[PDB]
RNA sequence: ACUGAACUCCUCACACCCAAUUGGACCAAUCUAUCACCCUAUAGAAGAACUAAUGUUAGUAUAAGUAACAUGAAAACAUUCU
C-alpha cells in the first residue's frame, strides 16, 4: 500500500503535536540532601552513586592486587582500612584491604 | 496472554536465560555488588537468595554442593559461598540482597539497578532514608501516639 | 505540585504506628455495624409478590466438586461475602428509574489509595472504603438502612441466582481466538495466512459494516451468568456455593442477585426478604445449610437401592 | 469566477431576504405576502421589496398602516367581486389616471 | 474579491455636507520632468490647465516640482490624512485633467468595498422593531397558562 | 475604627522601613559564606541591609528558594526575607532537615500569626476583638494556639462548626493570597507607638524589650497586619498547604476576662499528609 | 546560511530613564550543526519552552533523549554568559522565553536496496535556539472559566446587528 | 394571487461570455540606435513570456521519525565467565 495523497502540514502538525506525542513533565525530581544535585525520588542519586562506585573501584583494584591472580577469592571476610586506622578485634582474622587515603565521611 | 507467568523471557531462550542469570549471579557472588539492567537484576535476585539458602544448608550436603557447582561458574567462589556468605547470614532468614534502581545507562538509556549482598565490605550505597522523626508531620504523629498511649 | 503518597513523609517509627492505628480503626468501624437491628433499623416489610430485594458483592474463591444424592457430580464455585455493606439508598423519584436503587459495597480496601470524595463519603457513612460498589434495583419494600451488613445467608440453598463479573481479560486477541473463526489451512500453499480473518466485507458496499467481527481486545468486560443454583451456604465463613462457573478470575468480586429468569420469578417467598439479620437471633443458623439433594460431607456413602 | 457569478446570487438572495422579512411582518399584522404586495400594487403604491422590508424593520407603525391599507383594498376587491355589477367603486380602489 | 479585501461603511470625513461642504483634497504635488516623453502630457498640463485648476480650487495647494523623473507623478493629500499617489506617466492632457478633477472631487476615505450603499445615524423614527411590537398586552400582564 | 487602626499601623510600619533603609545609604558589600553541606565554599558579595537569604537562594538555584524555610546566619535563625547586616556564615534550613526543630517552630509561629489575623478580621464590627498573645506551645502539643479576648457581648457564645469552617476559609484565602512575612527589628519605642491601642501587645513588647539587652523587638506583617513575633517566621503564607482552625477553648481563669484560645493545625506543601492522617491530626488538635 | 541569532545579543538599548520600568535582560544563545533531527529536537524545545532555567535543567537532566544533554549544555552556557556579560544578577532568575529547533546543513548519502535500487539518506543536522529572559516565568494562561465563557457568548449576542437593511 | 433567468424594463456604461481555425488592438522583460536619468520614451531586433510533455537539473516535502539496522555477561576494564 502506498499513500493516495500527500498529508498536509496541518494534519502532520496535529499528529506530531498531539499531547500524546509531547514529552511529559516529570514531577518526581528532587534535590539530594547529601550533595544537593538533582535526583529522581525512586532512583539513587547519580553523584552519590558515582562517588560510591569510584571508591568501590579503588577498593576492588586493591583487592585484585592483593589476590594476585584469577580464582584466588578469599575464604574469609574482608575489611577495608584507611590511613591512620588499625584492625579491631572484629577485624582480626579478616583480609585487610589498605587504602592510601583518609576514610570518607560517608563511608563508615 | 501471560497470566501467572513469573519468569521473564531473556536471552536466546530458556537455557540462555539461565546462563545469563548464572553469569550475573557469579559476578554478584564474587564482587558482592553488581550493577546490571533492572529486569535482569530483578530476575536474578531470587536465585541469589536461593544460593544463600543452599550455602546455609552446608558443605556436606551433596545437593547443595551440586547446586553451587552449577550456579558458580568460577569454582573458587563455592568455598566463598559456603564459608563467607552463608555464615554471614546464618542469623538472618531472608532478605540477603539489596536492590536499588540506578540512573539509566548512558549508552542505551536502559533501566539499571545495583544489587548487593547485605553486610559486604564495600562502601555503603546512598540508601534512601525516610524523613527524620523530628519533622513537623512526624512530631505531630508522635503526639498522636503519645496521646493514645496515655489514653490506654 | 509533586505527587505524594501516605508513606512519603512518614518516619520509620510512625509508619508502623499509622498502619496499626488505621487497621484498628477500620476493624472497629466494621464491628460497630454488627448489630443493625438494634440501631434504628428501617421498617421491615413482609414479602409480597413483585418484590425485588438487594443482592451482595462476593469474592470468587475457587471451584470444587459437589455430588448430589443421585450420584451426579456438579462443579460449584465458592463466593465469599467479604465486608459487604449497604452504602446508599435512592428512592424511585430520586433515581428517576422504575425501581429504587441500593448501593452495596464490598471488599474493604486501603483508605490511602482512594479519592478524597470517596474517603469523605465513607467517613460520613462510618465504614472503611470498599473495593467495589454495585447498584441493585429494588422495590421500596426492600429498602435497607445504609451501613447495614449483608451475609452469605441472605441467600439460601435451592435458590437460583445471577452472578455478574468482569470476565478474564485476554487482551488484544486474534480473530481465531476471539470469534472462533476457522482460519486457513496450515499447508497446501497458504502463504502467511493461517489465523487471519478472511474477507471482512463485500466489494460492492466499499466499506466494513459496523459491528464486524475483527481482532481486538477480548474479555475484561462485564458478563452475567443466569440461573445458577445455590447448592449450599457456609454461614461461619459467609460462603455461597453457586452451581457451575462464574465470570472473572479467582479472588474477583462478583455481584450476586436473585435470578431474573421468568421460571424463578416469585420464589422469594421463603427467603429473607429485606436481608438475613443475624442480630435477630430467632434461630442461630447451622454452620452449613445444604440443598436437599446435596451429598453432605460426613454422610453415609450413597447406595443406589 | 465565483466572485463574478456571485453578483446575480447576491441580488437574488437580497430579494429573497426582503420577501421573507415582508412575509414575517405581514403575518405579524395578519396578512400574507402575496396579498400585501398585490393589494399595495392595486392601491398604486409602488414601494419595492427592499423599502418594504426596511419599513417593517425600522418603521413598524408605517408598515402597520401599509398593511391596513392593503387589507382595506383586499376587502374592497372582495366586495366588488361579491356584488359584481356597476356598484360604486371602492374609495381606495379608485385609480389615479396619468396622461 | 470582497473576502480578500478590506471593507468599510459609507461615511463622510466630518459630516461634510451638514453645515457646509468642505473640499477634502488639500494638497496636490506634481512631480514632472523638463525632459522625457513620459511627462510630455504632464508638461502640457502644467502649461495650460494647472493654473485654471488652481484658481478654480482655492482650497488646494498645488506644488509643481520639475526634476529629472522617469515616471511623472501626482500625490494627492486629503484633509483626513490620506495620501494617494497616482502615475501620470504617458498620459495625455485630457487624461491628466480628468484624473486631477477626480482626485479633487474624491474624499480621502480608502477606495475599498463599501458594505452598504447608505448610512443613517437615525435609521428609525417610529421605533426599531422588537418582538413585543405588534403584540397585544393582556390584563394584569398574565403570561399564557398563568392561573392568577 | 479598625480600618483606621490598620491604616495608621501600616503607615508607621512603612515609615520605620524607610528610616531603616535610609540609615544605610549607598551599597555596602558584605560577604556571606555558604557554610551549608551542599554547594560549600560559595561566598556571596551581597548588599548590606538590602539583600536577604532569599537573595542568596536566588543566586544559588530555584530549589534553594522553594525548599529553604529558614536561614542560620552565624548560628542564629533568620527569616528568609530579613535583610542581612554583616559578613557572616549562612546555612539554609528546610523542613526535611535532620533536626528541623527551628523550622518547625518558625512555621508554628507563622501559623499562629495567620490564625490571629483571621480571628481579628473575621468578627463583625460591633464586637471588639483584642489579640492577647500567641503562646509558644510545642509542636508535640498537636495544635498551634492563639489567645484572644472577644467582646463582653459574646461572653456566652462559642463558635459553631460553620464558624470554624469560615475561619478555615479565611485562612485558606490568606494562603491563596500568598503574602510574604515582612519582618523588622524595631525599637520598643516604635513598637509601643504602633500598639498603643492594645494593652496586651504593649505589655508583650515590654517583656520582649526586657528579655533582649537592647529595646529591639521583632515586628512582623503578613498583609496590613502588624504583630509582635516571638521569633523568626516562614517566607510566605503559600508555604502552608493544609490549615484548619480546629476549635476554641475558654481558659479557666475567667474572672478577669475571657481568654479564648483558638487551636488550629497546619502542614506545609513539603509535608502534605493524606486525608485520613489529616483527619486524625484534626481530631487530636481539637483538644 | 543565516546567523542572526548570534547578532541578536549585540543590540544595545539606550539608557533607561529613572522613571521607567526596569527592562528585563534577554540573552540569545544557540548551537549549530547538532547531529540530531530537528523534528526530535522540537519535542525537547517545546518541553522546556516557557519554564524557568532550573526547571528546564531538571527536566533535561532526567530526560533520556540525546538532544536533552545538548540542550542542557546550551542552557548552562546561556546562564553563564547571562551572568558574566548581560548583567543578570541571579542565575535562577531566568526563564526560557523562546526555544526552537532549526534545520541544519545536511549531507546526502546512498542506502542500498534489494535489487540494485537505492534511496537517498540524509545525515540530518539541526540547530537549536534559546532566548533567556530575566525574571520569574510568566504564569501559565489559566483556563477560561464558565463565567468568562458565558460573558464571551453574551458579548457575541450583543454584537448582533440587523444585517442587510438600513 | 404570488415566487421565479444573465429574458425584458429601469439608473449609468457598453468591443468586454462558442472548441479547431481566422482577423485585429495592445504588451512584460532583454539588447541595439537615439532619448531618459529613482525606471523612461520613439523605433530596430530576438534564444522575446510556462498551473501541465510518467518533461531535464537542483532544493525541500509526503510516505515518516515510519520500514529497517546494531553491542553475549560482570568487572580492577587486569581479567574471568556463557
Ligand atoms: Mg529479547
Ligand atoms: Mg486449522
Ligand atoms: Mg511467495
Ligand atoms: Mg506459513
Ligand atoms: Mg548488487
Ligand atoms: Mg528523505
Ligand atoms: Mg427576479
Ligand atoms: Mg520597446
Ligand atoms: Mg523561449
Ligand atoms: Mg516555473
Ligand atoms: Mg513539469
Ligand atoms: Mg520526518
Ligand atoms: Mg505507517
Ligand atoms: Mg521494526
Ligand atoms: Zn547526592
Amino acid at each position: 500500500a502506498a499513500p493516495k495523497n500527500r498529508r498536509t502540514i496541518e494534519v502532520n502538525r496535529c499528529r506530531r503535536r498531539n499531547p500524546q506525542k509531547l514529552i511529559k513533565v516529570k514531577n518526581n525530581i528532587d534535590v539530594c540532601p547529601e550533595c544537593g544535585h538533582l535526583k529522581q525520588k525512586h532512583v539513587l542519586c547519580a553523584y552519590c552513586y558515582e562517588k560510591v562506585c569510584k571508591e568501590t573501584a579503588e577498593i576492588r583494584r586493591q583487592i585484585g592486587k592483593q589476590e594476585g591472580g584469577p580464582f584466588k577469592a578469599p575464604t574469609i571476610e574482608t575489611v577495608v582500612l584507611y590511613t591512620g586506622e588499625t584492625p579491631s578485634e572484629q577485624d582480626q582474622g579478616k583480609r585487610i584491604i589498605e587504602r592510601d587515603r583518609k576514610r570518607p565521611s560517608w563511608f563508615t | 496472554i501471560s497470566h501467572g507467568r513469573v519468569f521473564r523471557r531473556m536471552g536466546l531462550g530458556p537455557e540462555s536465560r539461565i546462563h545469563l542469570l548464572r553469569n550475573l549471579l557469579t559476578g554478584l557472588v564474587r564482587h558482592e555488588r553488581i550493577e546490571a539492567p533492572w529486569a535482569r537484576v530483578d530476575e536474578m535476585r531470587g536465585y541469589a537468595e536461593k544460593l544463600i539458602d543452599y550455602g546455609k544448608l552446608g558443605d556436606t550436603n551433596e545437593r547443595a554442593m551440586r547446586m553451587a557447582d552449577f550456579w558458580l561458574t568460577e569454582k573458587d567462589l563455592i568455598p566463598k559461598l559456603f564459608q563467607v556468605l552463608a555464615p554471614r547470614y546464618k542469623d538472618q532468614t531472608g532478605g540477603y540482597t539489596r536492590m536499588l534502581q540506578i540512573p539509566n545507562r548512558s549508552l542505551d538509556r536502559a533501566k539499571m539497578a545495583v544489587i548487593e549482598y547485605k553486610g559486604n565490605c564495600l562502601p555503603p550505597l546512598p540508601l534512601p532514608r525516610r524523613d527524620s522523626h523530628l519533622t513537623l508531620l512526624n512530631q505531630l504523629l508522635q503526639g498522636l501516639r503519645q496521646d493514645l498511649r496515655q489514653s490506654q | 505540585k509533586s505527587g505524594t503518597w501516605w508513606d512519603e513523609h512518614l518516619s520509620e517509627e510512625n509508619v508502623p504506628f499509622i498502619k496499626q492505628l488505621v487497621s484498628d480503626e477500620d476493624k472497629a468501624q466494621l464491628a460497630s455495624k454488627l448489630c443493625p437491628l438494634k440501631d434504628e433499623p428501617w421498617p421491615i416489610h413482609p414479602w409480597e409478590p413483585g418484590s425485588f430485594r438487594v443482592g451482595l458483592i462476593a469474592l470468587k474463591l475457587g471451584m470444587m466438586p459437589l455430588w448430589t444424592k443421585d450420584g451426579q457430580k456438579h462443579v460449584v464455585t465458592l463466593l465469599q461475602v467479604q465486608d459487604c455493606h449497604v452504602l446508599k439508598y435512592t428512592s424511585k423519584e430520586n433515581c428517576n428509574g422504575k425501581m429504587a436503587t441500593l448501593s452495596v459495597g464490598g471488599k474493604t480496601v486501603s483508605r490511602f489509595r482512594k479519592a478524597t470524595s470517596i474517603l469523605e463519603f465513607y467517613r460520613e457513612l462510618g465504614l472503611p472504603p470498599k473495593q467495589t460498589v454495585k447498584i441493585f434495583n429494588i422495590t421500596d419494600n426492600a429498602a435497607i438502612k445504609p451501613g447495614t451488613p449483608l451475609y452469605a445467608a441472605h441467600f439460601r440453598p435451592g435458590q437460583y441466582v445471577d452472578v455478574t463479573a468482569k470476565t478474564i481479560g485476554k487482551g488484544f486477541q486474534g480473530v481465531m481466538k476471539r470469534w472462533g473463526f476457522k482460519g486457513q489451512p496450515a499447508t497446501h500453499g497458504q502463504t502467511k495466512t493461517h489465523r487471519r480473518p478472511g474477507a471482512v466485507a463485500t466489494g460492492d458496499i466499499g466499506r466494513v459494516w459496523p459491528g464486524t467481527k475483527m481482532p481486538g481486545k477480548m474479555g475484561n468486560i462485564y458478563r452475567t451468568e443466569y440461573g445458577l443454583k445455590v447448592w449450599r451456604i457456609n454461614t461461619k465463613h459467609n460462603i455461597i456455593y453457586v452451581n457451575g462457573s462464574v465470570p472473572g478470575h479467582k479472588n474477583c468480586l462478583v455481584k450476586v442477585k436473585d435470578s431474573k429468569l421468568p421460571a424463578y420469578k416469585d420464589l422469594g417467598k421463603n427467603l429473607p426478604f429485606p436481608t438475613y439479620f443475624p442480630d435477630g437471633d430467632e434461630e442461630e443458623l447451622p454452620e452449613d445449610l445444604y440443598d436437599e439433594n446435596v451429598c453432605q460431607p460426613g454422610a453415609p456413602s450413597i447406595t443406589f437401592a | 469566477v465565483k466572485c463574478t457569478k456571485a453578483r446575480y446570487l447576491k441580488k437574488k438572495n437580497m430579494r429573497t431576504l426582503w420577501i421573507n422579512r415582508i412575509t414575517a411582518a405581514s403575518q405579524e399584522h395578519g396578512l400574507k405576502y402575496p396579498a400585501l404586495i398585490g393589494n399595495l400594487v392595486k392601491c398604486q403604491v409602488e414601494l419595492n421589496r427592499k423599502v418594504l422590508a426596511d419599513l417593517a424593520i425600522y418603521e413598524p407603525k408605517t408598515f402597520k398602516s401599509l398593511a391596513a391599507l392593503a387589507s382595506r383594498r383586499r376587502h374592497e376587491g372582495f366586495a366588488a367581486a361579491l356584488g359584481d355589477g356597476k356598484e360604486p367603486e371602492g374609495i381606495f380602489s379608485r385609480v389615479v389616471q396619468y396622461h | 474579491t470582497a473576502r480578500g479585501t478590506p471593507s468599510r461603511f459609507l461615511a463622510s470625513v466630518l459630516h461634510n455636507g451638514l453645515g457646509r461642504y468642505v473640499q477634502q483634497l488639500q494638497r496636490l504635488s506634481f512631480s514632472v520632468s523638463r525632459d522625457g516623453a513620459s511627462s510630455r502630457g504632464a508638461r502640457e498640463f502644467v502649461e495650460r490647465e494647472v493654473i485654471d485648476f488652481a484658481r478654480r480650487n482655492p482650497g488646494v495647494v498645488i506644488y509643481v516640482n520639475s526634476r529629472p523623473c522617469c515616471v511623472p507623478r501626482v500625490v494627492a493629500e486629503y484633509l483626513n490624512g490620506a495620501v494617494r499617489e497616482e502615475s501620470i506617466h504617458c498620459k495625455s492632457v485630457e487624461e491628466i485633467s480628468t484624473l486631477v478633477q477626480k482626485l479633487a472631487d474624491q474624499s480621502g476615505l480608502d477606495v475599498i468595498r463599501i458594505r452598504k450603499p447608505f448610512h443613517t445615524d437615525n435609521p428609525s423614527i417610529q421605533g426599531q422593531w422588537h418582538p413585543f411590537t405588534n403584540k397585544p398586552t393582556t390584563f394584569r400582564g398574565l403570561r399564557p397558562r398563568e392561573v392568577q | 475604627s479598625p480600618t483606621e487602626l490598620t491604616e495608621m499601623r501600616n503607615d508607621l510600619f512603612n515609615k520605620e522601613k524607610a528610616r531603616q533603609l535610609s540609615l544605610t545609604p549607598r551599597t555596602e558589600k558584605i560577604e556571606v559564606k555558604h557554610v551549608g553541606k551542599t554547594d560549600p565554599g560559595t561566598v556571596f558579595v551581597m548588599n548590606k541591609n538590602i539583600s536577604t537569604p532569599y537573595s542568596c537562594a536566588m543566586h544559588l538555584s530555584e530549589w534553594y528558594c522553594r525548599k529553604s524555610i529558614l536561614a542560620l546566619v552565624d548560628g542564629q535563625p533568620w527569616d528568609m526575607y530579613k535583610p542581612l547586616t554583616k559578613s557572616c556564615e549562612i546555612k539554609f534550613l528546610t523542613f526535611k532537615d535532620c533536626d528541623p526543630g527551628e523550622v518547625n517552630k518558625a512555621y508554628w509561629r507563622s501559623c499562629a500569626m495567620m490564625m490571629g489575623c483571621v480571628i481579628e478580621r473575621a468578627f463583625k464590627d460591633e464586637y471588639m476583638v483584642n489579640l492577647v498573645r500567641a503562646p509558644e506551645v510545642p509542636v508535640i502539643s498537636g495544635a498551634f494556639c492563639y489567645d484572644v479576648v472577644l467582646d463582653s457581648k459574646l461572653d456566652e457564645w462559642m463558635p459553631t462548626k460553620e464558624n470554624l469552617r469560615s475561619f478555615t476559609k479565611d485562612a485558606h484565602a490568606l494562603i491563596y493570597k500568598d503574602l510574604p512575612f515582612e519582618t523588622l527589628e524595631v525599637e520598643a519605642k516604635v513598637a509601643l507607638e504602633i500598639f498603643q491601642h492594645s494593652k496586651y501587645k504593649v505589655d508583650f513588647i515590654e517583656e520582649k524589650a526586657s528579655q533582649n539587652p537592647e529595646r529591639i523587638v521583632k515586628l512582623h506583617r503578613i498583609g496590613d497586619f502588624i504583630d509582635v513575633s516571638e521569633g523568626p517566621l516562614i517566607p510566605r503564607t503559600s508555604i502552608c498547604f493544609q490549615y484548619e482552625v480546629s476549635a476554641v477553648h475558654n481558659l479557666q481563669p475567667t474572672q478577669p476576662s475571657l481568654i479564648r484560645r483558638f487551636q488550629g493545625v497546619s502542614l506545609p506543601v513539603h509535608l502534605r499528609a493524606h486525608f485520613t492522617i489529616w483527619d486524625k491530626l484534626l481530631e487530636r488538635s481539637r483538644k | 546560511i543565516s546567523r542572526k541569532w548570534e547578532k541578536k545579543n549585540k543590540i544595545v538599548y539606550p539608557p533607561q530613564l529613572p522613571g521607567e520600568p526596569r527592562r528585563p535582560a534577554e540573552i540569545y544563545h544557540c548551537r549549530r550543526q547538532i547531529k540530531y533531527s530537528k523534528d526530535k529536537m522540537w519535542y525537547l524545545a517545546k518541553l522546556i519552552r516557557g519554564m524557568s532555567i532550573d526547571q528546564a535543567l531538571a527536566q533535561l537532566e532526567f530526560n533520556d533523549k540525546k538532544g536533552a544533554k545538548i540542550i542542557k549544555e546550551v542552557l548552562l552556557e546561556a546562564q553563564d554568559m547571562a551572568v558574566r556579560d548581560h548583567n543578570v544578577e541571579f542565575r535562577s532568575n531566568l526563564y526560557i522565553a523562546e526555544s526552537t529547533s532549526g534545520r541544519g546543513q545536511c549531507l546526502k548519502r546512498i542506502r542500498y536496496h534489494g535489487r540494485g535500487r537505492f534511496g537517498i539518506m540524509e545525515k540530518v543536522y539541526c540547530h537549536y535556539f534559546v532566548k533567556l529572559v530575566e525574571g520569574p516565568p510568566p504564569p501559565p494562561e489559566p483556563p477560561k472559566t464558565a463565567v468568562a465563557h458565558a460573558k464571551e457568548y453574551i458579548q457575541q449576542l450583543r454584537s448582533r446587528t440587523i444585517v442587510h437593511t438600513l
